[PDB]
RNA sequence: CCGGGCACUCUAACGGGACUGCCCGCGAAAGCGGGAGGAAGGAGGGGACGACGUCUGGUCAGCAUGGCCCUUACGGCCUGGGCGACACACGUGCUACAAUGCCCACUACAAAGCGAUGCCACCCGGCAACGGGGAGCUAAUCGCAAAAAGGUGGGCCCAGUUCGGAUUGGGGUCUGCAACCCGACCCCAUGAAGCCGGAAUCGCUAGUAAUCGCGGAUCAGCCAUGCCGCGGUGAAUACG
């Protein structure tokens, strides 16, 4: 029962980071119940192409914002073992929650 | 963008209202995004060069 | 079809001017910049010169006048 | 009127960002004027070493820059003081207390920002436009570089009108996705105007 | 026992379930006529019953929801063409040809910039 | 259509009678994309023919819009700098897209108040030969056929 | 009948006879309509003198009407124009008073199109 | 139409609430 | 809704899938016509992407920048006015001229987005704009929220009107130091032109046109009928 809440700009930054948390809690926890995708938010910009008139391209970017819901069950006392530092991404954030 | 409107960052604008966003880098007036702080200019100049984290063309 | 809220706004410039007028007697042309000031009843009488951007035209405020702004009575604009 | 930035045409594909990381709507802009700030400090500090790229990287008030630099030996400076300054002046301008990470860049005429940035050198010097737009290409060709173009704007060897002097050659598909195409622009400041100067590489296919 | 189908059309889903029964239709609790009888197309989503003439054969419980009311229409066309299918596939040489099986791939096209509607380019003058 | 022929669209089959006329003809009289409002017109309509005539609406329906089919036409053509009137023949799908056309338009002519009345009147009386669609069509194939002279401008 | 004035509505609904009234809209006889406790449905010959003698005790002193109502606007315009306001004046030139721009339409204050030279 | 403020496509159109389109 | 479970729907990563592969006819071939199978074919549909160059095209007013010019003012601060001026002309749009309509009541389905000096369920006051109170929500879990055309019932009965809401009078709300010039919104009253538009002219070949509503960026507020997107219903026609 502990809430985990990644979020992130790359899609296969966050998913190899969550396949590591499952990895290093299923040698010392219990049977992980895996992410759940929480659908993306997506934010767009949309800019005209020149600095002038020309009013008619538009040009338009996104940004995208991925988030990840590993949710362990059982928090035993031996998960922690491998958690808690060992991390390879950088660009994502990660919340917790009891 | 005139230096004397880069005044626009006061502390004391002696009002709210008065109180307007430019764009940090060029000093744009107008089309000022207030996610990125940046002009439309700016911003698709420093979207182009990759130095905005998450930011891809848009298709679809 | 017009009003701005309870509790109306005047300008406290020439509000503190005009009761000091009275205070003493009927001092002639005040000049006032200040057009978004609301006419009050203690101003009736008097005679200020609201400023049209330009110049300052001397409206004499009577009593039917009340309630409107000094703006109202300075036209800005020149036409024909 | 056409021919879009291909590092930003080629940012999910082949083409990573400068910025890598994360940051809510709240503190997305101060976080971006922040690395602004870094690379207009740095490339004002380090062009005489030719740096390439600035990487910028965060994960909790730590930032990993990590600056490609042809010659880390102007970096470093004597004994490590040139590094020890520049993280000073870094710490000072933000107060976050972050590192610092030189990268080497073998072979410097394969980058073209570097490439751009030799040009517009040899621009400034009063240098033979065509010979020296000739010269980078080869230059850049006869080491890898399957692709290879550089492209010089108007006022051309001073003249008053302007020009594009093309001088490219190998194989640039620009419409490729799959291209990997470094791309890089430099400037140069001449007595009689400006130059524009572009830089194309093209290497690997997939 | 019971035979599921999905069925698809533009942005809409409907599980259909036939399970042998009298003949009548439930549609997310509601009967199949309070949901429509208001419109006429309504009638097309039993096509494929009526494909195989058994009309009386398979009681129906469908789950709609998506898009309007018609592409729900046409998805559980579709669903009820699907769970048929599975029935029994040799009714799939009695569907082919009337194209129930077939999914209506017809999208709303995306808005573009430049015009007004994905393709209404603005009216001018020149002069 | 220049590279290709313009192969014509399949309408599904009508929903009571199995006819993709009716179906042609409730596409004529829908507006706005209201396709139930005009399924509503025309299906009231038939309402309205039964019990004034003893025959199916369907029969009634088919016959009128057989009545308005025009056999020849009148185009325009521009020969030696002038503009002639060419009177040629019509193929059947023009045939049926004029007849329905005019059909709907001369019932919307009509002084019915509801839009069913129209509709029902309009057929019943093209049915039986008259009404605006065919003095449409007897006004199109006297312009054609009046024009004889230019029979040989056919092309 | 004849209510609140020289005017007489006739054969209509009761509400819809009473927008017939200068000083009465759709709101104001609906709101006379409820008070007086009768049937808007019905038509005006459908009316009961006493429903008629009810209708016009409320409505002719309960609101300003026809010629106090024109006399009061006529009133108030005069005297914003005897006070020199700038919407006496807007009123004076026959001009649009509420803010409106004037180098384009706004013609239903300007009356005609007086086209000129150019 | 939807031009006049004291109707329903009125407040619709406006974007607005009022006597004439409660919030039930 | 609870227990309950990942079958289905959905969600987001990966992958499969269509290549004229197969069949018939034609053909030297490429390929063409038709068919089978298939969810889909003969570029499946839509984007992103737009060559050497042309227009001495546009912008030094986003920025950079050569030269020239001003430096007790061509720089700088502030108050107010102006950019909203109206005898007129044009472009782009919005709303209409109504019965395939309008209005009232009840009722049923969507996608994409936004939300903490924020979105505001809900309760009370108020005809209402809104105010007071106050739950939840770092948000697939709460809120914006009602989708509208639609359906069902009822009213209107062809009249400038229960069409159409311009203009104006009066009374208010909210933002904001401040709504005179010059805001939006609410309520009462007012009720204009307008009966489908001359010469001329525009868009669109399928989920397109048409029509219906929804969101967003900038923004304290807003003159947004704009712009960029989203889904609902859904045509006609192409001989050439
Ligand atoms: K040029
Ligand atoms: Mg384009
Ligand atoms: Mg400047
Ligand atoms: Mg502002
Ligand atoms: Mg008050
Ligand atoms: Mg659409
Ligand atoms: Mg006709
Ligand atoms: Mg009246
Ligand atoms: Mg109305
Ligand atoms: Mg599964
Ligand atoms: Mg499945
Ligand atoms: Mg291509
Ligand atoms: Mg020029
Ligand atoms: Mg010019
Ligand atoms: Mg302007
Ligand atoms: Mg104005
Ligand atoms: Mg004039
Ligand atoms: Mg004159
Ligand atoms: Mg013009
Ligand atoms: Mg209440
Ligand atoms: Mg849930
Ligand atoms: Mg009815
Ligand atoms: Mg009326
Ligand atoms: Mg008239
Ligand atoms: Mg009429
Ligand atoms: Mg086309
Ligand atoms: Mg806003
Ligand atoms: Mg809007
Ligand atoms: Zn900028």
């Amino acid at each position: 029962k502990i809430r985990i809440k990644l979020r992130g700009f790359d899609h296969k930054t966050l998913d190899a980071s969550a396949q590591k948390i499952v990895e290093a809690a299923r040698r010392s926890g219990a049977q992980v119940s895996g992410p759940i995708p929480l659908p993306t938010r997506v934010r767009r910009f949309t800019v005209i192409r020149g600095p002038f008139k020309h009013k008619d391209s538009r040009e338009h970017f996104e940004l995208r914002t991925h988030n990840r819901l590993v949710d362990i069950i059982n928090p035993n006392r031996k998960t922690i073992e491998q958690l808690m530092t060992l991390d390879l991404p950088t660009g994502v954030e990660i919340e917790i929650k009891t | 963008a005139r230096k004397a409107l880069i005044e626009k960052a006061k502390r004391t604008p002696k009002f709210k209202v008065r109180a307007y966003t430019r764009c940090v880098r060029c000093g744009r007036a107008r089309s000022v995004y207030r996610f990125f702080g940046l002009c439309r200019i700016c911003l698709r100049e420093l979207a182009h060069k990759g130095q905005l984290p998450g930011v891809r063309k848009a298709s679809w | 079809p017009r009003s701005l809220k309870k509790g109306v706004f005047v300008d406290d410039h020439l509000l503190e001017k005009v009761l000091e007028l009275n205070a003493k007697g009927e001092k002639r042309l005040i000049k006032t910049w200040s057009r978004r000031s609301t006419i009050v009843p203690e101003m009736v009488g008097h005679t200020i010169a609201v400023y049209n951007g330009k110049q300052h035209v001397p409206v004499y405020i009577t009593e039917n006048m009340v309630g409107h702004k000094l703006g109202e009575f300075a036209p800005t604009r020149t036409y024909r | 009127g056409n021919k879009i930035h291909p590092i930003g045409f080629r940012l999910g594909i082949t083409r990573d960002w400068e910025s890598r990381w994360y940051a809510g709507k709240k503190q997305y802009r101060h976080l971006l004027l922040e690395d602004q700030r870094i690379r207009g400090l740095l490339e004002k500090e380090l062009y005489s070493a030719g740096l390439a790229r600035v990487d910028i990287e965060r994960a909790a008030d730590n930032v990993a820059v990590t600056v490609h630099v042809a010659k880390p030996g102007v970096v470093i400076g004597r004994g490590g003081e040139r590094i020890r300054v520049l993280r000073e002046e870094l710490a000072k301008l933000t107060g976050k207390n972050v590192a610092l990470n030189v990268q080497e860049v073998q072979n410097p005429n394969l980058s073209a920002p570097l490439v751009a940035q030799r040009v517009a050198e040899q621009i400034e010097r009063r240098f033979a436009v065509r010979r020296a737009i000739k010269q980078a290409v080869q230059r850049v060709m006869e080491s890898g570089a399957k692709g290879a173009k550089v492209i010089v704007s108007g006022r051309i060897g001073g003249a008053e009108q302007a020009r594009t002097e093309w001088a490219a050659q190998g194989r640039v598909p620009l419409h490729t996705l799959r291209a990997n195409i470094d791309y890089g622009f430099a400037l140069a400041r001449t007595t009689y105007g400006v130059l524009g100067v572009k830089a194309y590489i093209f290497l690997g296919e997939v | 026992e019971q035979y599921y189908g999905t069925g698809r059309r533009k942005e809409a889903v409907a599980r259909v379930f036939l399970r042998p029964g009298n003949g009548k239709v439930t549609v997310n609790g509601q009967d199949f006529n309070e949901y429509f009888q208001g419109l006429v197309r309504a009638v097309a989503a039993l096509e494929p019953l009526r494909a195989v003439d058994a009309l009386g054969h398979f009681d129906a419980y469908i789950t709609v929801r998506g898009g309007g009311k018609s592409g729900q229409i046409d998805a559980i066309k579709l669903g009820i063409a699907r769970a048929l299918v599975q029935y029994n596939p040799d009714y799939r040489a009695k569907l082919k040809p009337l194209g129930f099986l077939t999914r209506d791939a017809r999208v709303v096209e995306r808005k573009k910039y430049g015009k007004h509607k994905a393709r209404r380019a603005p009216q001018y003058s020149k002069r | 259509a220049r590279r290709r022929r313009a192969e014509v669209r399949q309408l599904q089959p009508d929903l009571v009678y199995g006819d993709v006329l009716v179906t042609a003809f409730i596409n004529k009289i829908m507006r706005d994309g209201k396709k139930n409002l005009a399924a509503r017109i025309f299906y009231d309509a038939c309402k309205i023919i039964q019990e004034k005539t003893g025959q199916e609406p369907l029969k009634v329906f088919k016959q009128a819009v057989e009545n308005v089919k025009p056999r020849m036409e009148v185009r325009s053509r521009r020969v030696g700098g002038a503009n002639y009137q060419v009177p040629m023949e019509v193929s059947p799908r023009r045939q049926q897209s004029l007849a329905l056309r005019w059909l709907v338009q001369a019932a919307n002519q009509r002084p019915e108040r509801r839009a069913a009345v129209r509709i029902a009147h309009e057929l019943m009386d093209a049915a039986e030969g008259k009404g605006g669609a065919v003095k449409k069509k007897e006004d199109v194939e006297r312009m054609a056929e009046a024009n004889r002279a230019y029979a040989h401008y056919r092309w | 009948a004849r209510i609140a004035g020289v005017e007489i509505p006739r054969n209509k609904r009761v509400d819809v006879a009473l927008t017939y009234i200068y000083g009465i809209g759709k709101a104001r006889a609906k709101e006379a309509l409820e008070k007086t406790g009768i049937n808007p449905a019905t038509r005006v010959k459908d009316l009961t003198e006493a429903e008629v003698v009810r209708l016009r005790e409320y409505v002719e002193n309960t609101w300003k009407l026809e010629g106090e109502l024109r006399a009061e606007v006529a009133a108030n315009i005069k005297r914003l124009m005897d006070i020199g306001c700038y919407r006496g004046l807007r009123h004076r030139r026959g001009l649009p008073v509420r803010g409106q721009r004037t180098r384009t339409n706004a013609r239903t204050r300007k009356g005609p199109r007086k086209t000129v030279a150019g | 139409g939807k031009g006049d403020r004291r109707t329903r496509r009125g407040k619709i159109w406006r974007g607005t609430y009022g006597k004439y389109r409660p919030r039930k």
